[PDB]
RNA sequence: UGGGCUACACACGUGCUACAAUGGGAAGUACAACGAGUCGCUAGACCGCGAGGUCAUGCAAAUCUCUUAAAGCUUCUCUCAGUUCGGAUUGCAGGCUGCAACUCGCCUGCAUGAAGCCGGAAUCGCUAGUAAUCGCGGAUCAGCACGCCGCGGUGAAUACGUUC
RNA sequence: GGCGGUCGCCUCCUAAAAGGUAACGGAGGCGCCCAAAGGUUCCCUCAGAAUGGUUGGAAAUCAUUCGAAGAGUGUAAAGGC
């Protein structure tokens, strides 16, 4: 539809982009400003002119596959070069010096009471 | 992080070692203490023994490491599972 | 129609100056494209294959032969003649098109694609493609798919050898690694 | 080859809409859009949104910086 | 000097934020009190998406400043969706304080967008300006609290009764 | 003698290259099955192995090559194909 991605057709256009990868609410607002589009309207109603407006705006941008590629080459690096955050990636551990003593339970995994 | 206008930090006395090698067909380990230390472009191709905290751990700098403080390669808790 | 204008007209004389053939009826062709899916998950449920024929049907423009097992296995609780397998057979014409499509259309749309294997030679000439995914063919629709499947593609030509296979398929269209 | 049996099937003109490239095969899909073709004759035409004349592999040309190597990110930050 | 006290297969205590529409988002508009301040509190202007930076101003202060409080009210929007709920986690880029923030800081932007659909046995607080909920100030303090101490805003339900 | 085993039928070895041939000799099967697993016409050739190949694993399907039978022949064995 617009990365390879096909965007809620219901929702106003603003949310419907925030489902592509890479996208958020303020990056969205900022495309839709550079087109031209009124963040109001739903998707559906969308020409062809604004629909491909949109995408010549997002293909400026990385996203989606690129984006997740982009990001697991830093993990990638983190690890190979045997770094403390590499470490902590590799045992599913907070990265970020948060205490691990009590919770971490985002990272660790369900509880393993045993 | 560090403001970009208070520049990268190391320490003198790690920088001064690491500078009076830079020359050096066969190079020699650099101990330190200076874990919070970044590791420069200078730094790559060195091996510099880290303290830990109870022992200096050789760390080889590739060029791979750079921006990141010689003390995120020599971690200082041992934790081998429960 | 593309394709094998290109063969007839382009290919053959380069592949006969090459390999230096003294009559034209050496030089490699493509003999046939055999797409199979092998399906399994037929035995968990058998609308899994269903399903999985119905899009086979879509790349190819053919009703593929459901295979069955010739053989009984109890690890993967499987029956003798169980309909676990597709496959089509593309000759002439029909080669030709999907052929285009697949170096044109399909292989692009793969993701992340580096191109295709340079190893995934017989040794006697014939060329096999694993694809990992559907979706890369224009026909399928994107949203039918309930279970994403892929295939295995066999080039099967005339080729005596893996090297003048290579080149008739790197002339005919062939991103190689 | 055997009738009523098969999916419809009928020659098509793929285009890939990065660049606008056409060429003549044969496809199973359908679409609300047709365009004439040279030779005289009229085709289904389906939009693609790359092609082996668009994709960066075939092409060979890409569109990225190829990441920044570590070394030339610190300088660059710090002008070293 | 460096490390540790911040280690994490796990169990418990006390909290905070949620699970949405009595809400979320945007815009507009109103009302406190207790307090703190000299190399400190900092107006105004300008730069920056922002954290903040820059020039610079008043005030040792019921005079100047922190400090235009948030709930609230009035319009617009979203329309029940693991969502425009939730904001964990992570990537990247920054901002500060500091000789230094890798182990171990707080904050910011962009991206990422976890569990969670109101919680088993059991158990806690509270009798009114109380509970509930909303912010604000302060001590320690270079920096750093969802804690502690204090402050005001909004503001309920119920008590027949003493068998247990 | 008892106890146990056996009692009719099929295949093998014993059985001494026709046939037959005993033992409480050595091994196994049968008391069915099939509406095609029968008749006929037409057509077909196996098991494995190597190599390549998405899910896919030693091994499920696909392709080529090799492969004279190392398969299969409902059900034991022999003979046969
Ligand atoms: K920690
Ligand atoms: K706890
Ligand atoms: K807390
Ligand atoms: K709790
Ligand atoms: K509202
Ligand atoms: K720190
Ligand atoms: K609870
Ligand atoms: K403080
Ligand atoms: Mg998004
Ligand atoms: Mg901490
Ligand atoms: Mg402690
Ligand atoms: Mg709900
Ligand atoms: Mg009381
Ligand atoms: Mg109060
Ligand atoms: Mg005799
Ligand atoms: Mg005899
Ligand atoms: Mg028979």
């Amino acid at each position: 539809r617009i990365a390879g991605v096909d965007i809620p057709r219901d929702k106003r256009v603003v949310v419907s982009l925030t489902y592509i990868y890479g996208i958020g609410n303020t990056t969205a607002k900022k495309v839709l400003a550079n087109v031209g589009v009124s963040e109001d309207v739903r998707v559906r109603d969308l020409t062809n002119e604004q629909t491909d407006a949109i995408r010549a705006e997002i293909d400026k941008l990385k996203v989606e596959g690129d984006l997740r590629r982009e990001v697991n080459l830093n993990i990638k690096r983190l690890m190979e070069i045997g770094s403390y955050r590499g470490i902590r990636h590799r045992r599913g551990l907070p990265t970020r010096g948060q205490n691990t003593k009590n919770n971490a339970r985002t990272r660790k995994g369900p509880t393993k009471t045993v | 992080g560090r403001s970009l206008k208070k520049g990268p930090f190391v320490d003198d006395h790690l920088m001064k070692k690491v500078e009076a090698q830079q020359g050096a067909e066969k190079k020699k380990v650099i101990k330190t203490w200076s874990r919070r230390s970044t590791i420069f472009p200078s730094f790559v191709g060195f091996t510099i023994a880290v303290y830990d905290g109870r022992k200096h751990v050789p760390v080889y700098i590739q060029e791979d490491m750079v921006g990141h403080k010689l003390g995120e390669f020599a971690p200082t808790r041992t934790y081998r599972g429960h | 129609n593309r394709l094998k204008e290109k063969y007839i007209k382009e290919v053959t004389p380069s592949l006969v100056e090459k390999f230096n053939y003294s009559s034209v009826m050496q030089t490699p062709k493509v003999d046939k494209i055999v797409i199979n899916m092998g399906v399994g998950d037929a035995v968990s449920n058998a609308k899994n294959l269903d399903k999985a024929v119905e899009e086979l049907a879509l790349i190819t423009g053919q009703k593929p032969l459901i295979t069955k097992a010739k053989k009984s296995i109890a690890g993967f609780r499987l029956r003798e003649g169980m309909p676990i397998g597709a496959k089509v057979t593309l000759r002439g014409e029909r080669m030709y098109e999907f052929l285009d499509k697949l170096v044109t259309v399909s292989l692009p749309r793969v993701r992340d694609f580096h191109g295709v294997s340079k190893k995934a030679f017989d040794g006697r000439g014939n060329y096999t493609l694993g694809i990992k995914e559907q979706l890369i063919f224009p026909e399928v629709d994107y949203d039918l798919v309930d279970k994403v499947r892929g295939m295995d593609i066999v080039i099967v030509t005339t080729a005596n050898t893996d090297e003048e296979s290579r080149e008739l398929l790197a002339q005919l269209g062939m991103p190689f690694q | 080859m055997k009738q009523d049996i098969h999916p419809n099937y009928q020659p098509v003109v793929f285009m890939d809409s990065t660049t606008g490239f056409k060429f003549l095969s044969g496809s199973t899909k359908g679409s609300s859009e047709t365009v004439e073709w040279e030779d005289g004759n009229t085709y289904p035409l389906l939009r693609v949104e790359v092609t082996s004349d668009s994709h960066p592999f075939y092409t060979g040309r890409q569109k990225f910086t190829q990441a920044d190597g570590r070394v030339d990110r610190f300088n660059k930050k710090y002008g070293l």
